[PDB]
């Protein structure tokens, strides 16, 4: 399946994924612990003063000064005297009232005629009680200032930490899946040429280079958006409700109400965004090409008038992206960040409402630190929740790129074999009741059978043109194996390698494809062993078809555009010139129909009579030149033969002499 | 921020939901600032002895009514902006096409369709952005900015506000900053993801070649693995990338612990609560986004500016030539007077000049023959008044060209151009493109007299079969015959080939040729075909060589003085 492969391609590159999440869960434990520093600095100096005190003697530097009598705190104490002037430090209000008697229980204090009523439920007691001052008070909160500068530095230490190890994470999470896709690149690219021609025949190239490239885009974008989405925010969310657990475990199982949340919302968000950005994608795609016929066709549009029609066709199609485009606007305002600010206020709410009931009884004393932590951590839960919605929402896109390209990979009866390039063959070849159905249904060759002679074979010629020719360049090597047999100097085409067969041909194809690069490296193709031979032939063709142009004095003229950028005779110059280099034992020239015939052609035409020095040059002679100067000709009758002879043809049909001779 | 000026005519026209949308989101912008204050009030009271159950249900409820208006209002500001954006894109999709429409082929001869066509598409999806998402950053960026900056100054403090706030303009610059260097090294990676998709293709194109000559497992095999070895360089990219989170997570931190640490040392000289210090760090995880959307709203706007002036190039900067300002004609009998008429298109400054002199009536079919690229086409382009009007005069029954009405002129002709396009639609509906009333028997007439419809109810599926976008039983032949079929039911006062005969051979043709002059019944039609068959039963013949009339008369006088017209007739056959 998909996800099969994917994970077949991931565990490769196995040890910079684990490290990724190991550097990962560092960061995150480090980050996160900056809210529970927080809620230590809060409960425990902040809020100390809440705690109790005791009086003792002032031997230990951590006793505080309060009016000349030395208090200090219980949990700062070393046990020198229990229940000795046990006092508290109530707060009423905006004001920290000194409490030196024992309390006896706490509640809602109230401080009336500078005496201070503590009543819990129909219960009530009062106390003598005496404001402080601001001194006193930063005094008493002095005891705490030496220990808030190791939080504090704890919390820039494990804050400068994490940010190291975060960009170490994100960093290795991107090289693994850009290595990951370079593999698949290559393994595409590699099982791209094992695979037959037939592939490329049946879609156009645009499908192949999709498949290759723009389908690893989108796997490259599956990739990140799992690790750095998916698996970052899932760790991320782990760690945080482990902190949410180990402040308050009875709110933090509210706090896990927002994980089903999540789920309904994604699987929502899922079930009607894929129908609207879907039909939104297609009719984009159909605007623009509305647009691409239209201005190829505006000039038939303006003669017959059909603009008017044509632009209420666009509108139609306008207006319906307008009322998905609103739809799906109206989803994403309901569901998408109102709903978080909803959920982030809930959450609000439900944290006044616990921490008030604390605040009722005695068990909201402690605990504002954990409120503080829960409302830093939740701000970090509930970012990711819309780029986790999101892409949850666009995984399916991915999914189809990633299968359109797992079907290629997956594909069987594979071209692959080895390049035996051990000796040159001397070209006598044969054919024998060959029979070739590429269409499975329909014979294109019905029992052809002739046999060139050791060189000077130049017997070919279509159907009285575009009638069955072309296929015979692919009868060869591109297609094998279906009937009859062809051999070459004896020995069969089949049980040889293809790659032996194509070792020593050559072929011009009719739209020769100028490669990039240098006019060198489009004749050699950067062959590793023909570097300076590439010159020394160079040298060959300077001398047989002269640079008319030579613009750069040497062979370093970058091809710029696909073909034809100087002239379509240069073309064909580069094509025998690329043909002579490799080897003559085996050639097959072009037909040249779609040629001009302008006085180049005559280049041309010596470039064949270069060209035809060579061991057995099939040609098909659609040129009148072509026909006239063949040693030997082969009309076809639809992939049978009529008969073989340069001037046998011309004595039993004149007509089809005559017809090539009016068509050229 | 110009662009705005630039679409005064869009926000005036949508002046009440643009600002109802602002009015609702600077509402609901002071109105996030009470839910954080009320918490850290409630933490105040609990903190405080009198709290009290009833301030629980306080806080509640005005917590769930904040609540509810925020995802209320939100939600309707956010339809309002958006759907402007929306409908700005579908009025600058609907403006370019009625420019398209009402615009000739000059501008595509300029412009190509790949520029037009990217103007459709990213142009228009970025000005769209700038009246949405622009509008909401410029307002986030200052309004709830300063909100939140205002609150945490009077209703917290000014001290922690200052301390606290100081790392995230530092937060806003380098964001810019790596925001910039991220689009730099995002293009250099995209120019190598270019060049490996070139690579791929040239490779797939001409895996025949890269077959023949053994290069499948040696040359591009490497190529391939070096051009995905440069696609690798997006680690030029993900090292400023990984830059984006930590820098952001470090100064943001760093913001938390000043208020947290300043907050605790006021909280101790009795400056501040506890409530009002985690209401601190709730705004500071509010003035998170502002800081980011200056940076987006920065790239929005200039991308949209630039985005505006290419549209504008286009739609503004640019107007056909052809006024018809006084129509006062009515269909004339054929009586076309070219006595002389000269120009050329601006591929030569006046140099390769077409320069003729002709007069045609009523029911004279004038052929035209010539070689490849000597003017035939030309002289009926000016006919159709596509191209600015040249030098002399073209005039219809004594009105000149000009100041005929352009509806009524170019729905008189019916013209079959060279390059027999289809829409991509039925060949019914092709026949129909000419004649856009519904349908009756007149299309079977008109599709019998092309002489395909014999081969049309049988091969093609019939009628009601896709053609075009590679249709399906393709030939140039039938795209032709139908072509001559669309124009015959448009039933054109001046009917006009140019070379759709070709395709077939002259046998099938030639009848079809005489069939169409029994038809009409005196019409004017002009006849183009490299071929002389057809032109030989035009009762007006003419050859043309570079753009100049060589001879003119009826076949006999061509036969006996030109030779080329005898020569090219021996030729064919
Ligand atoms: C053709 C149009 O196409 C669109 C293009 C872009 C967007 C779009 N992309 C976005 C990414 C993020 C946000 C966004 N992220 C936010 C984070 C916090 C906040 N708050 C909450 C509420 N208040 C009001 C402001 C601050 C708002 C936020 N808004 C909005 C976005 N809008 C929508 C339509
Ligand atoms: C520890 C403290 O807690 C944190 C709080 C917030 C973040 C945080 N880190 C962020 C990184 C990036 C973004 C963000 N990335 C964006 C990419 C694109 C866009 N827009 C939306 C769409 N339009 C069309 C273009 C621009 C906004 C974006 N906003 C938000 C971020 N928020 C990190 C920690
Ligand atoms: N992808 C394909 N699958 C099956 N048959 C094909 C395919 N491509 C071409 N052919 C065969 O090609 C035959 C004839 O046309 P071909 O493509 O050989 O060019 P042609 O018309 O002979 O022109 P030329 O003069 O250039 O050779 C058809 O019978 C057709 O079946
Ligand atoms: N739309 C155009 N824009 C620019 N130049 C043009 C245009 N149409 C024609 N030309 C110029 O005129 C040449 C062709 O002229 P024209 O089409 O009259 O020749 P033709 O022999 O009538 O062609 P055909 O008879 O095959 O249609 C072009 O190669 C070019 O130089």
């Amino acid at each position: 399946k998909i996800g099969k492969t994917l994970w077949r391609y991931a565990l490769l590159y196995r040890k910079l994924l684990i490290t990724a999440v190991l550097l990962l869960t560092v960061a995150v434990g480090a980050e996160l612990t900056g809210p529970f520093i927080g809620k230590k600095m809060i409960d425990d100096h902040i809020l100390g003063i809440e705690k109790t005190w005791y009086e003792a003697a002032e031997k230990d530097k951590n006793a505080v000064q309060f009016h000349g009598v030395s208090y200090v705190r219980e949990d700062r104490l070393q046990e020198p005297v229990s229940k000795a002037k046990e006092a508290h430090i109530y707060q009423v209000g905006m004001a920290f009232y000194f409490v030196d008697q024992a309390v006896s229980f706490d509640g809602n204090r109230t401080v009336s005629d500078g005496k201070l009523t503590i009543t819990n439920g129909d219960k009530s007691r009062a106390y003598a009680a005496e404001k402080l001052t601001k001194q006193e008070l930063f005094q008493f909160y002095q005891p705490e200032i030496k220990g808030m500068v190791l939080l504090i530095a704890l919390y820039g230490g494990l804050l400068v930490f994490s940010v190291f190890f975060q960009y170490g994470q994100h960093y290795l999470l991107q090289m693994s899946a850009n290595r990951i896709i370079q593999k698949m690149r290559q393994d595409v690219f590699s099982h791209i040429q094992k695979m037959p021609i037939r592939y490329f025949d049946n879609l156009p190239a645009g499908k192949v280079v999709a498949r290759i490239t723009n389908d690893t885009e989108a796997i490259r974008d599956l990739y990140v958006t799992v690790l750095s989405t998916f698996v970052t925010s899932g760790i991320y969310m782990f760690g945080i409700f482990t902190a949410l657990f180990l402040l308050d475990v009875k709110l933090a199982f509210v706090a896990l109400a927002i994980v089903p949340i999540i789920w309904l919302w994604s699987v929502i968000y899922r079930r009607y965004a894929s129908y609207y950005n879907q039909k939104i994608r297609s009719i984009n795609s159909d605007i623009n090409a509305k647009m691409n016929e239209s201005i190829q066709g505006m000039t038939i549009i303006q003669a017959f008038r059909h603009q008017k029609e044509t632009m209420r066709e666009f509108e139609e199609l306008n207006e319906s992206h307008f009322y998905f485009q609103n739809r799906m606007l109206n989803l994403n305002s309901l569901m998408s960040h109102n709903l978080v600010n909803v959920i982030r206020n809930l959450a609000f709410v439900a944290l006044i409402w616990h921490f008030g009931g604390a605040s009722l009884n005695a068990a909201g004393i402690v605990s504002i630190g954990v409120l503080y932590a829960f409302v830093d951590y939740l701000n970090r839960l509930f970012q990711p929740i819309t780029g986790i919605v999101n892409q949850f929402s666009k995984l399916e896109l991915a999914r189809v790129s990633a299968g359109r390209v797992f079907e290629l990979l997956e594909e069987k009866n594979t071209e692959e074999a080895g390049e035996p390039a051990k000796e040159r063959a001397l070209g006598r070849v044969e054919f024998r009741d060959v029979s070739f159905a590429y269409q499975e249904g329909e014979e294109v060759l019905k029992h052809i059978s002739f046999t060139a002679q050791k060189g000077e074979t130049v017997a070919l010629v279509g159907h009285t043109g575009s009638g069955k020719s072309s296929i015979l360049n692919l009868l060869f090597r591109f297609y094998d194996a279906q009937k009859g047999d062809v051999l070459i100097d004896g020995k069969s085409i089949y049980n040889m390698s293809r790659q032996e067969l194509r070792s020593h041909m050559g072929i011009v194809l009719q739209d020769p494809y100028l490669f990039s690069g240098t006019i060198g490296s489009n004749v050699s193709l950067d062959d590793e062993r023909m570097t300076e031979e590439e010159i020394k032939n160079a040298l060959r063709q300077v001398g047989a078809e002269p640079l008319l142009k030579k613009l750069p004095k040497g062979i370093n003229e970058p091809v710029i555009e696909k073909g034809s950028t100087l002239s379509s005779g240069e073309r064909q110059l580069i094509s025998f010139a690329r043909a002579l280099a490799f080897d003559p034992a085996i050639l097959i020239l072009d037909q040249a129909t779609a040629h001009i015939d302008t006085e180049t052609e005559a280049v041309i035409q010596k470039a064949l009579d270069v060209v035809k020095q060579g061991r057995t040059t099939f040609v098909i002679a659609h040129r009148l030149s072509t026909i006239r100067n063949a040693d030997q000709i082969l009309v076809l009758d639809k992939g049978e033969i009529v008969e073989r002879g340069n001037h046998e043809e011309l004595m039993a049909l004149e007509g089809q002499y005559y017809q090539m001779y009016e068509l050229q | 921020f110009s662009v705005l000026k630039k679409l005064g005519w869009f926000f005036k026209a949508y002046w009440l939901r643009y600002t109802i949308a602002i009015v609702l989101l600077l509402a609901v912008n002071v109105i996030e600032m009470f839910p954080p204050k009320l918490l850290g009030n409630a933490i105040d009271d609990m903190k405080a002895g009198a709290f009290t159950a009833e301030g629980l249900l306080f806080y509640i409820g005005i917590f769930f009514v904040l609540t509810a208006a925020v995802y209320i209002m939100s939600y309707f500001w956010m339809h309002q902006l958006f759907g402007g954006a929306n409908l700005m894109e579908k009025i600058l999709r609907t403006k370019l096409m009625g420019h398209l429409l009402t615009m000739s082929p000059p501008f595509y001869e300029k412009n190509r369709t790949g520029d037009l066509m990217a103007r459709g598409t990213n142009d228009l999806q970025a000005v769209s952005l700038t009246t949405g998402f622009g509008i909401l950053t410029l307002v986030d960026s200052t309004m709830f900015m300063m909100t939140i900056f205002l609150t945490m100054g009077f209703l917290i403090s000014w001290k922690l506000t200052f301390a606290a706030i100081i790392p995230l303009p530092v937060m806003a610059i380098a964001i810019s900053l790596y925001g910039s260097k991220i689009h730099e090294r995002f293009t250099e990676a995209q120019n190598a993801f270019g060049a490996l998709n070139d690579r791929v293709l040239e490779s797939v194109s001409g895996v025949r070649v890269i077959r023949a000559y053994v290069q499948e497992t040696n040359d591009v095999r490497r190529f391939n693995e070096m051009t995905a070895d440069v696609y690798q360089k997006n680690m030029k990219v993900a090292f400023i990338d990984s830059l984006f989170e930590p820098t952001v997570k470090l100064l943001v931190g760093a913001s938390y612990l000043i208020g947290l640490g300043y907050g605790a040392f006021l909280v101790f000289r009795n400056e501040l609560t506890l409530g009002e210090l985690v209401s601190f760090n709730v705004y500071l995880g509010m003035m998170i986004w502002p800081m980011f959307a200056i940076g987006e709203l920065i790239n929005v706007m200039q991308r949209g500016n630039a985005s505006l002036d290419r549209v504008n190039e286009t739609l503004s900067y640019e107007t056909d030539v052809t006024d018809p300002k006084q129509p006062a004609d009515l269909k004339e009998p054929g009586d076309i007077v070219f006595s002389h008429v000269s120009f050329t298109y601006p591929s030569s400054t006046s140099d390769n000049l077409q320069d003729i002199s002709f007069t045609v009536r009523k029911g004279q079919t004038v052929g035209i023959a010539g070689k490849t690229g000597s003017g035939k086409t030309t002289i009926i382009k000016q006919l159709l008044r596509q191209y600015p009007p040249g030098e002399g005069s073209i005039t219809f029954s004594g009105v000149p060209i000009q100041q005929i009405p352009l509806d009524r002129l170019r729905g008189w002709i019916g013209y079959v151009p060279q390059d027999h396009l289809l829409f991509s639609r039925t060949v019914k509906e092709n026949i129909l493109y000419g004649k856009q009333d519904a349908t009756d028997k007149e299309v079977q007439q008109a599709i019998a007299e092309a002489h395909f419809e014999k081969d049309l109810h049988m091969l093609p599926s019939g009628l009601e079969t896709m053609v075009g976008e590679k249709g399906v039983a393709l030939s140039g032949g039938q795209k032709q015959r139908i072509s001559i079929a669309r124009a015959l039911m448009a039933n054109p006062e001046i009917l006009i080939l140019d070379q759709s005969l070709s395709a077939v051979d002259a046998k099938t043709e030639a009848a079809i040729i005489k069939n169409i002059r029994e038809n009409r019944k005196g019409k004017t039609t002009f006849i183009l075909t490299h071929r002389l068959s057809a032109v030989e039963h035009a009762d007006l013949i003419l050859v043309m060589d570079g753009g100049v009339i060589a001879e003119r008369g009826t076949h006999q006088e061509l036969l006996a003085n030109n030779g080329w017209y005898r020569e090219q007739y021996e030729r064919q056959q």
